[PDB]
């Protein structure tokens, strides 16, 4: 939910693509979380060692 | 006697359309230079005296 007045600002001042930056942080966030999930089902589901 | 009372008119001829809009003067009245960034800084540069006027 990025503003339509943002992209024009951010295309002009920073040259960055606005949209393609959010699609950058959403696509990365889900694949970071889905990846933080399985590592957290390994450490959740792992027996206690040295016992 | 068939007259124009019998005949029935199908459609009007469209003739002329009119949209009312002012002669618009923002082009002549004001000095315009496009801005490439959301904030626009006009310098103005003053040639002073030693008395600053």
């Amino acid at each position: 939910a990025y503003s339509i007045e943002l992209t024009q600002d951010l295309r002009a001042v920073h040259g960055m693509d606005a949209d393609a930056e959010l699609s950058g942080i959403l696509a990365t966030e889900i694949m970071l979380e889905i990846n933080r999930e399985v590592v957290d089902w390994i450490n959740y589901s792992a027996q206690v060692g040295k016992s | 006697s068939t007259t124009t009372n019998s005949n029935s008119i199908g459609r009007p001829n469209l003739v002329a359309l009119t949209r009312a809009t002012t002669k618009l003067i923002y082009s002549d009245i004001v000095a315009t230079q496009r801005t490439n960034q959301p904030v626009a800084a006009f310098y103005g540069i003053k040639y002073l005296n030693p008395d600053n006027e």
